C-alpha cells in the first residue's frame, strides 16, 4: 500500500473502491457492514489509522470506511436525538445545578452529570461461523477504548507536528493530515465515548489557555485550511449544544 | 464429511461433551487461501455450545472430535457448511472452507 | 411541564438585551488587515462577506425562495443597528440625522442596497418572513429618504433589467390581505360560545398588518424627496421588455381596502356600540389606509405629470367616494 | 487576559478568521456566522430548547426509552428508501408505538417529538411514489392513516396540530376510498378525525376546503368508477362508493355535538345547490325518477345477482344496491345536518328560512314518506332449525330510514296532527309489528 | 443505405453533421469555473433554457435514432464497406460526439433525466460494445446522479451487466463511480441496490484489489557458499542442525513464521536469487529456496504435508537436522532423530547452496554447524560433512 504512492492508476482505483465500500454500507446497512468486516478487518483498519507514510487519499478513505462501517449509525441516531431534551426527575437530576461551586465560574463543557435520556448503544460481534441471523441487526463491534486512546495520541502528535509548518505532513498535505482525524474525533465525541480526563486533555489540545482547569498554539490559532476550520466549527457547535443541555437540566432541577 | 488433521497436540483425554460451551480461536480461509474470518483479529474468544445448531455443521462436528489445548485444521466440504446458496457477500456458492481451530478452554 | 412552558413565554421570551450596534461595529471594523500579510488589494470586511453570501444565495436561481434562519436573524440585526430606535434641540436633531446617516452608510457601502432588491426579486411574489425581513431592512436603510441608496437601487435596476423585481412587487401587492367579515363573525361566535381563541389578536381578520404597512412604507421611501427618476421608472420601466404599473396596483389595493372598510362599517351599522375587537380592527385598517394614502401622495408629489395622469384615469375616484361616505357616516 | 468563556473565545475566533482571510467556502461562511449569531444570542437556544423540553417519571423512563427507540427506527427508515422490508419495519414500529402506554399518557411529549409530522412525511413519500399508477404499499398507508386517526383521538391539541395539514389530506383524499375494508384508514378519514367533535376547528375550517370536496363529489356523480368496472362491475354513470365518503366528511364538518354549525352548513348547501350534479340520478331534477323510485330500483338491483354483483376476500364483493342506498341515505343525512335549528326559525332569520325553503324544494315530502313506507325482509326459521339471514351488507338497512326520519324531523317539521297519524300508519306501525314479531329468543 | 440503395445516389452529409455536432457541443458546454457567481448564474440559466427547449422539441429522441442507425453497423470497417470510406473513417468520431452531446443535454436537468428513465433499458444493452462504452457509461452516470426514478428503474440484470463490464473491460474507476451513485441518491439509499452490488461484486474477490496484514519475514544465512561443479574439489554431502530455544505461536494476529532449509544462488553470484528483498516471503516461497516448517515441505510457494512421528509445528526445544546431497540432488530432513519421508529431488545444481532460516518476530533459534562454533546433538549420517 505504501508502494502504491507511485502507481497513480492503482491508487485512484483503490480510492474509488474504498468509496464504493462506504457507499454500499452507507445509511445503516448493517448486513452490508457485517459483510464488509470480512474484507476490511479491524487490524488493517487500525494500521491504516496509525500509519504516517499512508497516501492521503487512502488514509481519508480508510477513516471514512471505519466511520461508515462501525460508527455512522449510532452517531446519526444520537445526533437526531440531540435536539430533544427528555429529562427524568430523579435525585441526580435534582442535584444538578447551573454552577459547580459557590463562585460563578462555568465548568468545562461536557464535564459533570447529565441525566437526560439517551439512545442505547448496541453492537454485534462479526462472526461468520454462527448461523443466528440476529447479528445482522446493530452495528459491528469495534474496540472503542483503544480507538479513543489511539485518537488522542495521534491528535497530540499532529498538533505538535503541524505548528512547526514542516514540509512533510502525514498524507502529504495539511488537509490530508487533519480533516480525516478531526472527522473521526468529531464522530467519537458525538457518540460521547470521551469521558472525564480524556475530554479535559483534548479540550486542552483544542485550546490551552481558555480551557485550563484549576507557548504552545492551539488548534484554534494554528492557521488552518478551510475544511479543517469547518470541522473546528462543528466541534464548537457541539460544545455549545452541551452547554445548552446542561442549562436545560439545571432549569428542570430548579423547577 | 469433516476432516481433522493435528497441528499441535492437545491433552488427549478430555473431549467436548454435550451441554458445554466451547471457547475457541478460529481462523477461516477459503480453499484458495484467502482469509474471511478470524477471532484472533477481534482479540475476543469465540464461545459456542454443542448440539445447539448455532454454528455451522462442519465446524461443529470437527470441533467435537478435538481435544483441550489442541490446535487442528478443519476442512469443511460445501454440503456441510453453506451448501449451495452460500453466505451473501462473504462466501461464494459451492466453496470448501478451511478452519484453523484451537480449543482454549471447556466451560 | 406547565411551569416550564409558562416560564418560557413569560420570562425568557420577554427578556430583552441590546447588542446589534455593537455587533455591527465589531463586524465592520477592519481587524488590522494592513498589519496582516495581505500581498494584494485590501481584503473585504466580515460584514461585506456576510452581505455577499446573502446576495449570492438570492442570486442563485431556484423554483421558490427558501427560508434561511441566518437571513431572518442577520437582516433583523442589521435593521436594528441601522435605526437604533421634550422636543429636541435643532442641533440635537441634526446630530441624530447624521448618526443615522453614518449607520446607513455602514450597511449600504457593503451592498445591502443591492441585496434587498435581489431577495425581493427572488421571492417571486410570495409572502413570507423572508420578504418581511427584507422589507424591514429596506425601510431601515431608506429611512429619511437617503438619496445615495436610492441612486444605488435605481442604478442596479437599470443595469440588470430586473423585470422580476416589479413582477414580484405586484404579486405581493395582490397577495396582501384586507378585512374579512366572515372570519370576524366566526371569531365573534367562538368568543360568545366561550371557547378560548387560539389567536390572541384575532389575526385571521387582516391576516398581515405589519407586512402591508412595511411594503407601502418601502414603496414610499423609494419616492421620498420627490425622486422624479424613480417615480417615473415605477410607472414605466423604459429599459425593461415588460412594464408593470405599481402606481395602478397601489390604487387597486386602496380600492379593495376601502371596500372592506365600508363593508365592516355596514356590519357595525346596526349595533349601538362598537366592541373593542371591532375597534382594534378599525384601527389597523385605518392605519393601513393611511399608509396607502401616504404612498400615493409621495408618488404624485413634485408635479409628476405621468403619475397624476395615471391616477386620474385609474379607479381612484371610486375609493375616494367610498371613503367620503364612510367618513360622513362614522363622524 | 484570557476570554474565560467559550462564547467569548468563539466570538473572538470567528471574527478573527473572517477579518484575516476572505473565505471562499459558502458553507464555511454559513457555519461561521451561524455560530457567531448563536454566541451573541444565548436566549435563542433557551427559547428553542424549552418547547422541546419535557419531564418524565422515573417509573415510566423505561417505556419512554422503548418508545424513543421506535421513533428513532422510524426516523432512520424515513431517510432510507421505501421497500417491502421497510414497509414491514414501519408496520411493526407503528404497532409498538401504539402498544406503548406513554403514548397515551403523554400526548404533549408526542407532539414535542414531532411524530405526527414524521408519519405525515412518510405518507407523503409513499403517496408521491406512484401517483398515477395507484398507491403502492396500501397496507402501510392504512397503518399510517390509523396512526394519525388515533393521534387525533388522544387529545384536542393533537387535533389542532393535525388540522394544519388538512389541505394536503383533502388534495390526496382519493387514495383508497373505493376499496372496502380500508374504511377509516384513508387521508379523508384522517381529515374527518381532525375535524371531528371540535367546534373550534369546524369554525376555523375554510370554504375552499369544502368546495374541493364538493368538486370531488360532483366528479363522483358524473363519472363512473374506473377500477370497479375494471374488475367487471356493471357500468353505472356515477360512483356511490366514492361519493358516500365525501358525504360523511361533509356531515362531520357541518354537524357538531348535536348542534348544526350554521356558518359551515350554509356554505355547504350553497355549493351543493350550485353544483346540482352532486345529488345523483334520482335528484337530477331533469328526468329523475325520484328518491323513492331510486330506492325501489336499488332494492330490485339487490334481489338480482347480475345487477348487484360484479358478475364477471369477501370484501371485494361490493353490493351495488346497498352502496347506492347508503349514498342516498348519507346525502339525506348531510342535508338534515345542514337544516337550521328551531330557535333561529322562531326568531325568523331570513337566511335560515330560505335554507329550509331550498331543502324542501330539493326533497319532496312524498319521497320521504314512501321510503319509510317501504318494508324490509324477515329472517325466518327453516325446516331444519336454522334461521336464514339476509345479508347485512346487501339490501334494506335501518340506518337508511334513520336518515330519512332525521331529515323529516329537521327540515319538514312534524306539527300536523293528521299528518303525524298518516306517517304512523304508512311507515311506523309495520316496523313496530315486525320488531314485535322478531321478539323470540332465536330471532332476538 | 440500409435498404441496399446505391451509394452514389445516397447523400450522407458527414462533414456538415460533424461540424454541427461540434457546434452543438460548444453550445451546450458548461460554464467556466473561473467566472464570477453572476456570470455563472447567467450561463446556467441559458443552458437550462436550452436544455428545456431541446427536450420539449424532442431532440433527444432524434439523437437516439441517429445513435441506433449508427449502431446497426458493427465496426468502422463494416461501415466503410457499406457507406463511403470517409464515412467509415469518421463513424467512430460521430458516434462519440453524439454520445457526448446526449450527456451534455441530460446533465443537470431533472426533467430530462426523469424522461430518460424509459430509454435507460435500451441504453444498457449496448454497454458491452467497445466503441461506445465510455459514452454510455458517462450518460448512465449523469442520469443516475440526477434522477431518482432512473435509480428505481434499474433492475438486477442491469446491475449485473455493469459488473460484467467491469470484469470484461478491465478495472476502471468510472464503473465504480456509477455503482456508487446507484447505492445512494440525494441522501436516500436503495437497500436492494446495495444488497445486489454487495452480493454480486464482493464475494468473488477477483476484481477489486485485496488487502491484508502480513508479518515481515527475515532470513539469516551463514558465510559458507558450497556448490557442485564438474571437475571441482568440493565435497558433495553436507549436514547441519538448528536448535529452537524459544518460539511464540502468535505474537500478532498472524501465525509466526519459522522455516529452515537450503537456498541456491542465481549463477555464481553471492546474491540469493529468485526472491524478493523485503516482505513476507521466506524459505520455500520460490524455486530457489527449499524449506521445512515441521509439518509442510515448502518449495515454489507451495506446501505439501509430510508425515512425521508425532507431527507438530516447530515448538520450543526442537532439533532440526538438514542433509544435502549434490551427487544425487536430494534435500532430506530429520526432526529430533526421527527421519521424515519427504525429500526434494532432481533440482537445479548450477548454483551455490547455503543454509538459511526464515522467520518472523517471536523466535529464539541457534545454528548448530559443528566444529568450533557448535556441535551436533545427533550423529551426522554416514559420509556427510
Amino acid at each position: 500500500i505504501l508502494e502504491l504512492t507511485e502507481q497513480e492508476e492503482l491508487l485512484k482505483f483503490h480510492y474509488h473502491t474504498l468509496r464504493l465500500y462506504s457507499a454500499v454500507c452507507a445509511l445503516g446497512n448493517h448486513r452490508v457492514a457485517h459483510a464488509l468486516c470480512s474484507h476490511v478487518d479491524e487490524p488493517q483498519l487500525l494500521y491504516a489509522i496509525e500509519n504516517k507514510y499512508m497516501p492521503g487519499l487512502l488514509r481519508a478513505g480508510y477513516y471514512d470506511l471505519l466511520i461508515d462501517i462501525h460508527l455512522s449509525s449510532y452517531a446519526t441516531a444520537r445526533l437526531m436525538m440531540n435536539n430533544e431534551y427528555i429529562v427524568p426527575m430523579t435525585e441526580e437530576t435534582k442535584s444538578i445545578t447551573l454552577f459547580p461551586d459557590e463562585n460563578k465560574k462555568h465548568g468545562l463543557p461536557g464535564i459533570g452529570l447529565s441525566t437526560s435520556l439517551r439512545p442505547r448503544m448496541q453492537f454485534s460481534s462479526p462472526s461468520f461461523v454462527s448461523i443466528s441471523n440476529e447479528c445482522y441487526q446493530y452495528s459491528p463491534e469495534f474496540p472503542l477504548d483503544i480507538l479513543k486512546s489511539k485518537t488522542i495520541q495521534m491528535l497530540t502528535e499532529a498538533v505538535k507536528e503541524g505548528s512547526l509548518h514542516a514540509r512533510d505532513p502525514v498524507g502529504g498535505t495539511t488537509e490530508f493530515l487533519f480533516v480525516p482525524l478531526i472527522k473521526l474525533f468529531y464522530t467519537l465525541l458525538i457518540m460521547g465515548i470521551f469521558h472525564n480526563e480524556d475530554l479535559k486533555h483534548i479540550l486542552q489540545l483544542i485550546e490551552p489557555s481558555v480551557f485550563k482547569e484549576a507557548p504552545k498554539e492551539g488548534l484554534l490559532q494554528m492557521k488552518l485550511p478551510e475544511p479543517v476550520k469547518l470541522q473546528m466549527c462543528l466541534l464548537l457547535q457541539y460544545l455549545c449544544d452541551c452547554q445548552v443541555r446542561h442549562r436545560i437540566e439545571a432549569i428542570v432541577a430548579f423547577s | 464429511g469433516v476432516e481433522i488433521e493435528t497441528i499441535s497436540p492437545g491433552d488427549g483425554r478430555t473431549f467436548p461433551k454435550k451441554g458445554q460451551t466451547c471457547v475457541v480461536h478460529y481462523t477461516g480461509m477459503l480453499q484458495n487461501g484467502k482469509k474471511f474470518d478470524s477471532s484472533r483479529d477481534r482479540n475476543k474468544p469465540f464461545k459456542f455450545r454443542i448440539g445447539k445448531q448455532e454454528v455451522i455443521k462442519g465446524f461443529e462436528e470437527g470441533a467435537a472430535q478435538m481435544s483441550l489445548g489442541q490446535r487442528a485444521k478443519l476442512t469443511c466440504t460445501p454440503d456441510v457448511a453453506y451448501g449451495a446458496t452460500g453466505h451473501p457477500g462473504v462466501i461464494p456458492p459451492n466453496a470448501t472452507l478451511i478452519f484453523d481451530v484451537e480449543l482454549l478452554n471447556l466451560e | 411541564n406547565l411551569f416550564l412552558q409558562g416560564y418560557e413565554k413569560s420570562w425568557i421570551e420577554t427578556e430583552e438585551h441590546y447588542f446589534e450596534d455593537k455587533l455591527i461595529e465589531d463586524l465592520a471594523k477592519p481587524g488590522a488587515e494592513p498589519p496582516e500579510e495581505d500581498e494584494g488589494t485590501k481584503r473585504v470586511d466580515p460584514l461585506h462577506q456576510l452581505i455577499l453570501l446573502f446576495s449570492r444565495t438570492a442570486l442563485t436561481e431556484k423554483c421558490k425562495l427558501e427560508e434561511d434562519f441566518l437571513y431572518m436573524a442577520y437582516a433583523d440585526i442589521m435593521a436594528k443597528s441601522c435605526h437604533d430606535e421634550e422636543v429636541k434641540s435643532f442641533e440635537e436633531k441634526e446630530m441624530e440625522k447624521q448618526k443615522l446617516l453614518y449607520q446607513q452608510a455602514r450597511l449600504h457601502d457593503r451592498g445591502a442596497a443591492e441585496m434587498v432588491l435581489q431577495t425581493i426579486s427572488a421571492s417571486k411574489g410570495e409572502t413570507g418572513p423572508m420578504v418581511a425581513a427584507t422589507l424591514k431592512l429596506g425601510i431601515a436603510i431608506l429611512n429619511g429618504g437617503n438619496s445615495t441608496v436610492q441612486q444605488k437601487m435605481l442604478d442596479y435596476l437599470k443595469e440588470k433589467k430586473d423585470v422580476g423585481f416589479f413582477q414580484s412587487l405586484a404579486g405581493l401587492m395582490q397577495s396582501c390581505s384586507v378585512l374579512d367579515l366572515n372570519a370576524f363573525e366566526r371569531q365573534n361566535k367562538a368568543e360568545g360560545l366561550g371557547m378560548v381563541t387560539e389567536e390572541g389578536s384575532g389575526e385571521k381578520v387582516l391576516q398581515d398588518d405589519e407586512f402591508t404597512c412595511d411594503l407601502f412604507r418601502f414603496l414610499q421611501l423609494l419616492c421620498e424627496g420627490h425622486n422624479s427618476d424613480f417615480q417615473n421608472y415605477l410607472r414605466t420601466q423604459t429599459g425593461n421588455n415588460t412594464t408593470v404599473n405599481i402606481i395602478i396596483s397601489t390604487v387597486d389595493y386602496l380600492l379593495r381596502v376601502q371596500e372592506s372598510i365600508s363593508d365592516f362599517y355596514w356590519y357595525y351599522s346596526g349595533k349601538d356600540v362598537i366592541d373593542e375587537q371591532g375597534q382594534r380592527n378599525f384601527s389597523k385598517a385605518i392605519q393601513v389606509a393611511k399608509q396607502v394614502f401616504n404612498t400615493l401622495t409621495e408618488y404624485i408629489q413634485g408635479p409628476c405629470t405621468g403619475n397624476q395622469q395615471s391616477l386620474a384615469h385609474s379607479r381612484l375616484w371610486d375609493a375616494v367616494v367610498g371613503f367620503l361616505h364612510v367618513f360622513a357616516h362614522m363622524q | 487576559k484570557k476570554s474565560s468563556t467559550l462564547q467569548q473565545l468563539i466570538s473572538e475566533t470567528m471574527v478573527r478568521w473572517a477579518q484575516e482571510s476572505v473565505i471562499e467556502d459558502p458553507e464555511l461562511v454559513r457555519a461561521m456566522f451561524v455560530l457567531l449569531h448563536r454566541q451573541y444570542d444565548g436566549i435563542g437556544g433557551l427559547v428553542r430548547a424549552l418547547p422541546k423540553t419535557y419531564t418524565i417519571n422515573g417509573v415510566s423512563v423505561e417505556d419512554t426509552i422503548n418508545l424513543l427507540a421506535s421513533l428513532g427506527q422510524i426516523r432512520s427508515l424515513l431517510s432510507v428508501r421505501m421497500g417491502k422490508e421497510e414497509e414491514k419495519l414501519m408496520i411493526r414500529g407503528l404497532g409498538d408505538i401504539m402498544n406503548n402506554k406513554v403514548f397515551y399518557q403523554h400526548p404533549n411529549l408526542m407532539r414535542a417529538l414531532g411524530m405526527h409530522e414524521t408519519v405525515m412525511e412518510v405518507m407523503v413519500n409513499v403517496l408521491g411514489g406512484g401517483e398515477s399508477k395507484e398507491i403502492t404499499f396500501p397496507k402501510m398507508v392504512a397503518n399510517c392513516c390509523r396512526f394519525l386517526c388515533y393521534f387525533c383521538r388522544i387529545s384536542r391539541q393533537n387535533q389542532k396540530a393535525m388540522f394544519d395539514h388538512l389541505s394536503y389530506l383533502l388534495e390526496n383524499s382519493s387514495v383508497g376510498l373505493a376499496s372496502p375494508a380500508m374504511r377509516g384508514s384513508t387521508p379523508l378519514d384522517v381529515a374527518a378525525a381532525s375535524v371531528m367533535d371540535n367546534n373550534e376547528l369546524a369554525l376555523a375550517l375554510r370554504e375552499p376546503d369544502l368546495e374541493k370536496v364538493v368538486r370531488y363529489l360532483a366528479g363522483c356523480g358524473l363519472q363512473s368508477c374506473q377500477m370497479l368496472v375494471s374488475k367487471g362491475y356493471p357500468d353505472i354513470g356515477w360512483n356511490p362508493v366514492e361519493g358516500e365518503r365525501y358525504l360523511d366528511f361533509l356531515r362531520f364538518a357541518v354537524f357538531c355535538n348535536g348542534e348544526s354549525v350554521e356558518e359551515n352548513a350554509n356554505v355547504v348547501v350553497r355549493l351543493l345547490i350550485r353544483r346540482p350534479e352532486c345529488f345523483g340520478p334520482a335528484l337530477r331534477g331533469e328526468g329523475g325518477n325520484g328518491l323513492l323510485a331510486a330506492m325501489e330500483e336499488a332494492i330490485k338491483i339487490a334481489e338480482d345477482p347480475s345487477r348487484d354483483g360484479p358478475s364477471p376476500e369477501e370484501d371485494d364483493t361490493i353490493h351495488m344496491g346497498n352502496a347506492i342506498m347508503t349514498f342516498y341515505s348519507a346525502l339525506i343525512d348531510l342535508l338534515g345536518r345542514c337544516a337550521p335549528e328551531m330557535h333561529l326559525i322562531h326568531a325568523g332569520k331570513g337566511e335560515a328560512i330560505r335554507i329550509r325553503s331550498i331543502l324542501r324544494s330539493l326533497i319532496p315530502l312524498g319521497d320521504l314518506v314512501g321510503v319509510i313506507s317501504i318494508a324490509f325482509q324477515m329472517p325466518t326459521i327453516a325446516k331444519d332449525g336454522n334461521v336464514v339471514e339476509p345479508d347485512m351488507s346487501a339490501g334494506f338497512c335501518p340506518d337508511h330510514k334513520a336518515a330519512m326520519v332525521l331529515f323529516l324531523d329537521r327540515v319538514y317539521g312534524i306539527e300536523v296532527q293528521d299528518f303525524l297519524l298518516h306517517l304512523l300508519e304508512v311507515g311506523f306501525l309495520p316496523d313496530l309489528r315486525a320488531a314485535a314479531s322478531l321478539d323470540t329468543a332465536a330471532l332476538s | 443505405l440500409s435498404k441496399k440503395a446505391k451509394a452514389s445516389t445516397v447523400d450522407l452529409p458527414i462533414e456538415s453533421v460533424s461540424l454541427s455536432l461540434q457546434d452543438l457541443i460548444g453550445y451546450f458546454h458548461p460554464p467556466d469555473e473561473h467566472l464570477e457567481h453572476e456570470d455563472k448564474q447567467n450561463r446556467l440559466r441559458a443552458l437550462k433554457n436550452r436544455q428545456n427547449l431541446f427536450q420539449e422539441e424532442g431532440m433527444i429522441n432524434l439523437v437516439l435514432e441517429c445513435i441506433d442507425r449508427l449502431h446497426v453497423y458493427s465496426s468502422a470497417a463494416h461501415f466503410a464497406d457499406v457507406a463511403g470510406r470517409e464515412a467509415g473513417e469518421s463513424w467512430k468520431s460521430i458516434l462519440n460526439s453524439l454520445y457526448e452531446l446526449l450527456a451534455a443535454l441530460i446533465r443537470g436537468n431533472r426533467k430530462n433525466c426523469a424522461q430518460f428513465s424509459g430509454s435507460l433499458d435500451w441504453l444498457i444493452s449496448r454497454l458491452e460494445r467497445l466503441e461506445a462504452s465510455s459514452g454510455i457509461l458517462e450518460v448512465l452516470h449523469c442520469v443516475l446522479v440526477e434522477s431518482p426514478e432512473a435509480l428505481n428503474i434499474i433492475k438486477e440484470g442491469h446491475i449485473k451487466s455493469i459488473i460484467s463490464l467491469l470484469d470484461k473491460h478491465g478495472r476502471n474507476h468510472k464503473v465504480l463511480d456509477v455503482l456508487c451513485s446507484l447505492c445512494v441518491c440525494h441522501g436516500v439509499a436503495v437497500r436492494s441496490n446495495q444488497h445486489l452490488i454487495c452480493d454480486n461484486l464482493l464475494p468473488g474477490r477477483d476484481l477489486l484489489l485485496q488487502t491484508r496484514l502480513v508479518n515481515h519475514v527475515s532470513s539469516m544465512r551463514p558465510n559458507i557458499f558450497l556448490g557442485v561443479s564438474e571437475g571441482s574439489a568440493q565435497y558433495k554431502k553436507w549436514y547441519y542442525e538448528l536448535m529452537v530455544d524459544h518460539t511464540e505461536p502468535f505474537v500478532t494476529a498472524e501465525a509466526t513464521h519459522l522455516r529452515v532449509g537450503w537456498a541456491s544462488t542465481e549463477g555464481y553470484s553471492p546474491y540469493p536469487g529468485g526472491g524478493e528483498e523485503w516482505g513476507g516471503n521466506g524459505v520455500g516461497d520460490d524455486l530457489f529456496s527449499y524449506g521445512f516448517d515441521g509439518l509442510h515441505l515448502w518449495s515454489g510457494c507451495i506446501a505439501r504435508t509430510v508425515s512425521s512421528p508425532n507431527q507438530h509445528l516447530l515448538r520450543t526445544d526442537d532439533v532440526i537436522s538438514c542433509c544435502l546431497d549434490l551427487s544425487a540432488p536430494s534435500i532430506s530432513f530429520r526432526i529430533n532423530g526421527q527421519p521424515v519421508q519427504g525429500m526434494f529431488e532432481n533440482f537445479n545444481i548450477d548454483g551455490l547452496f547455503f543454509p538459511v532460516v526464515s522467520f518472523s518476530a517471536g523466535i529464539k533459534v541457534r545454528f548448530l554447524l559443528g566444529g568450533r562454533h557448535g556441535e551436533f546433538k545427533f550423529l551426522p549420517p554416514p559420509g556427510y560433512a
